[PDB]
């Protein structure tokens, strides 16, 4: 019955990360 | 989990160079002086007595 160690939440996600300054058009 | 502090966004933005130009009144071209003089009745005579 008991297994530490055994197969938990899948793993989703994890180590998100995310875009830096995406910038904008702010010229002409 | 704790992934690094997940990834923030970078600072985006200010869209100008901190100049704030802009200029007043600007000089004007000196008006070329009318020499100062007086008007007369240059003729050809001037006592004939």
């Amino acid at each position: 019955p008991g297994a530490p160690g055994s197969q938990g939440a899948p793993g989703l996600q994890g180590a998100p990360g995310a875009p830096g300054s995406q910038g904008a058009p702010g010229l002409q | 989990g704790a992934p690094g502090a997940p990834g923030s966004q970078g600072a985006p933005g200010l869209q100008g160079a901190p100049g704030a130009p802009g200029s007043q009144g600007a000089p004007g071209l000196q008006g070329a002086p009318g020499a100062p003089g007086s008007q007369g009745a240059p003729g050809l005579q001037g006592a004939p007595g």
